[PDB]
């Protein structure tokens, strides 16, 4: 169905971009995963900005 | 034997000797009628735990069958090594097949 | 956050720079307190 | 033979008479106890550098045996001849296959 799972629990994304990150998933699914980690870490660099 | 009628029966000592797949086919025969009269004062879910780790006694042993064919699993982190001063120690990712021949 | 492999194995961070400093990076250098670390944060740690 | 225990046993005379990867798993059964009382006073990271030269002999070796099948290697960059002033000289990209037949 084109979507991605375990969000629920924040975690869940860290540990599969540290572990799945090498190409073991399709090019999607780790892209989603880091934009969410980038978007994450930009809101925090604003707060520090 | 293991007959969750009388609730003194089951108990993880014969789940252990029973297999993986019968205890269920085992489970969903026995009728819903239960005796009251027989019954654990002991919080009855005592004996549904005991369940538990009776039937996590049942799946070790169908690993342990399985283990004939499998590959020994090492640890998946580092650090852990009897004498590091040598050489550095890397884990391991679990992406493999046990089938070995 | 890679438990795979022990931080600071084969590398430690050592920066001389105004740009190419790293206040993340030091976390792999070993005796780091959450001192040192916001005291970096805003100074960039260059050896004299 | 090598005992990585007391510290004087493992030496690089005995490493390459052991194979490429008997060590690895030799090194990995052996306990973390390692006695105190023998020691090398000479900088046992000198050991450190034996067991390296030692693990190098060993893969010399198992380079020699797969040598049967390899393809002699050349020079990859020009203005290495005896007599260049025949004909000119080039390199040659190693992006070949040892496999012979």
């Amino acid at each position: 169905s084109h979507r991605v799972a375990f969000v629920n629990n924040f975690h869940m994304l860290m540990y599969i971009t540290t572990y799945l990150g090498n190409g073991e998933l399709p090019e999607v699914c780790i892209n989603i995963y880091r934009d969410l980690l980038q978007h994450v870490r930009a809101l925090r660099q604003t707060i520090t900005d | 034997s293991r007959v969750v009628f009388d609730p003194s029966n089951p108990t993880t000592f014969s789940v252990e000797a029973i297999a993986a797949y019968t205890p269920v086919a085992l489970i969903r025969l026995l009728n819903a009628s239960g005796p009251l009269q027989p019954g654990h004062r002991v919080d009855i879910a005592d004996a549904r735990s005991i369940y538990t780790v009776g039937a996590a006694a049942s799946a070790a042993r169908a690993r342990a069958n399985h283990n004939a064919n499998t590959i020994r699993r090492t640890a998946m982190f580092a650090e852990t090594d009897p004498m590091t001063w040598l050489r550095p120690t890397v884990g391991l990712k679990r992406t493999f097949n046990p089938r070995i021949i | 956050y890679d438990e795979t492999i022990a931080t600071g194995t084969f590398f430690y961070p050592v920066p001389v720079n105004p740009l190419f400093a790293c206040p993340e990076h030091l976390a792999s250098l070993r005796g780091m307190t959450n001192a040192r670390r916001v005291l970096a944060k805003m100074v960039p740690p260059i050896p004299p």
